[PDB]
RNA sequence: AGCCAGGAUGUUGGCUUAGAAGCAGCCAUCAUUUAAAGAAAGCGUAAUAGCUCACUGGUCGAGUCGGCCUGCGCGGAAGA
């Protein structure tokens, strides 16, 4: 379950998720799963999904994961008042803007890939579509 | 399925063995097993006979290739044609005994010399 | 109207023959020993196919046909069992003369036009069980 | 009667229908495929 | 062979472009060579179905502008982020 | 789309199994007669047999198939 080996700082500003994505195109595989909607991907989500589409291909072809959960989220536990600092680090997320490419794939029949990606997207919080790499 | 090119080539093959053939017999192919049909295909390659089941509106296009055009009303109903490229007869004598052996289908109308022969007079061939 | 594949001079065990065509009204021992009297000529160890034809009066007529493509390919390559992994693992060999002997036996038993058609159907059963043609 | 908010064809004999503003899935073959939306 | 019909753009900027895109038309450009650049508009559909072939990118095409053809190649093309759409095309004079 | 017809030989392909015969499981999946017929898409057997399908000929007679992009609606939808 992905997570930065080591970081400069332990915690982060909530920040915003605004504007559109970079890496709109499929640069490695023949096919890719692109995100239409905008949202935060926990590492758990990405892992579960990668699993789903790994079962789906019977471990053939190849799978890239283009997104990384590099920003730490915190939570104060239950029954704790406000203040007294910033909450402890719960988990990691990747900010996703419309048009990012979450996974790439190739070495597989197209039909099968659309399938595997449907099964992968069942595990994801955000609106997604199927896409093909193009010439230029 | 069959593309227009497919149909065109096949019309050319039926028209091509039709030009080369001495005599033909049109018959009903319905209600008979592929076992007895491969049996009349062995009794076909043995008698020199070219056996076919071909589409009707395809065989109007191939038989427009002359002089079998008297057969274009014999193409209503399922069509199995026996072209004897070697000898005339041996189709018309083989089919009546195959249809009396099976007692299925028909064997409707023949063609020889450029004319059609009615079903009870195919005993001419 | 039933079919079985019975070893050369053999008949009347319970699981292979007796029940199968015995629930059909057939007398079991006449089939058994007229089939061992006909197929006494088939080599020991080859299953030979037999087509049993039963009529409303239980008197049957069976055509014993020539041993299978797979059995004559077991014997003409010398082997016992063919491949469990055909054309991946290859278990024996036959020159074109054995393809043509097995396809004269099966020239009596095929639908083929020429001995090349029967040699090609025995070619097909030669690629089925893994055997190499050399 | 599987009653759920996602209803599908579970084989080739399952046929979708809208009766009285409900979407159901009806099978001739398999009583177990009988579904209603809800 | 591909033939694209086009009109000369009387306007420019973000506003012009987004009114273009709303009307089911889209802006592109023709540069390269001794000449000056020529900004033009196109029908989104025609071209979207035309670049739906590969050769579009490897070949010399023609563009009909005010009675006058130019022969060009496809240089780079920016697509809308998630939509089956085209924001723009760089045409380089062939 | 419907309705009539056929869905063949080698062969029960080999492996394996008390049995696997298109249809436990493993591997190949060729060739023949072909209008067409997967070494078979499902029910079926102790294993068969038995039943449709893929595929093709017939009858019919002019439009039909399913994606893409969007507009408005349906279900998803329970509380004092
Ligand atoms: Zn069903």
């Amino acid at each position: 379950m992905l997570q930065p080996k080591r970081t400069k700082f332990r915690k982060m500003h909530k920040g915003r998720n605004r504007g559109l994505a970079q890496g709109t195109d499929v640069s490695f595989g023949s096919f890719g799963l692109k995100a239409v909607g905008r949202g935060r991907l926990t590492a758990r989500q990405i892992e579960a999904a990668r699993r789903a589409m790994t079962r789906a291909v019977k471990r053939q072809g190849k799978i890239w994961i283009r997104v990384f959960p590099d920003k730490p989220i915190t939570e104060k536990p239950l029954a704790v008042r406000m203040g007294k600092g910033k909450g402890n680090v719960e988990y990691w997320v990747a900010l996703i803007q419309p048009g990012k490419v979450l996974y790439e794939m190739d070495g597989v029949p197209e039909e099968l890939a659309r399938e595997a990606f449907k099964l992968a997207a069942a595990k994801l919080p955000i609106k997604t579509t199927f896409v093909t790499k193009t010439v230029m | 399925a069959l593309n227009l090119q497919d149909k065109q080539a096949i019309v050319a093959e039926v028209s091509e063995v039709a030009k080369g053939a001495l005599s033909a017999v049109v018959a009903d192919s319905r209600g008979v097993t592929v076992d007895k049909m491969t049996e009349l295909r062995k009794a076909g390659r043995e008698a020199g006979v070219y056996m076919r089941v071909v589409r009707n509106t395809l065989l109007r296009r191939a038989v427009e290739g002359t002089p079998f055009e008297c057969l274009k009303d014999a193409f209503v109903g399922p069509t199995l044609i026996a072209y004897s490229m070697e000898h005339p007869g041996a189709a018309a004598r083989l089919f009546k005994e195959f249809a009396k052996a099976n007692a299925k289908f028909e064997v409707k109308a023949a063609a020889f010399e450029g004319e059609l022969i009615p079903a009870s007079q195919i005993d001419r061939l | 109207y039933v079919k079985l594949q019975v070893a050369a001079g053999m008949a009347n065990p319970s699981p292979p023959v007796g029940p199968a065509l015995g629930q059909q009204g057939v007398n079991i021992m006449e089939f058994c020993k007229a089939f061992n009297a006909k197929t006494d000529s088939i080599e020991k160890g080859l299953p030979i196919p037999v087509v049993i034809t039963v009529y409303a009066d239980r008197s049957f007529t069976f055509v014993t046909k020539t041993p299978p493509a797979a059995v004559l390919l077991k014997k003409a390559a010398g082997i016992k069992s063919g491949s469990g992994k055909p054309n991946k693992d290859k278990v024996g060999k036959i020159s074109r003369a054995q393809l043509q002997e097995i396809a004269q036996t099966k020239a009596a038993d095929m639908t083929g036009a020429d001995i090349e058609a029967m040699t090609r159907s025995i070619e097909g059963t030669a690629r089925s069980m893994g055997l190499v043609v050399e | 009667m599987k009653v759920r908010a996602s209803v599908k064809k579970l084989c080739r004999n399952c046929k979708i229908v809208k009766r009285d503003g409900v979407i159901r899935v009806i099978c001739s073959a398999e009583p177990k495929h009988k579904q209603r939306q809800g | 062979m591909f033939t694209i019909n086009a009109e000369v753009r009387k306007e420019q900027g973000k506003g012009a472009s987004r009114r273009l895109r709303a009307a089911n038309k889209f802006p592109a450009i023709i540069y390269g060579g001794k000449e000056a650049p020529l900004a033009i508009e196109l029908d989104h559909d025609k071209v979207m179905n035309m670049q739906a072939k590969a050769e579009f990118y490897s070949e010399v095409l023609t563009i009909v502008v005010d009675g006058k053809e130019i022969k060009v190649k496809a240089q780079d093309v920016q697509r809308h982020p998630y939509k089956p759409k085209l924001q723009h095309i760089d045409f380089v004079r062939a």
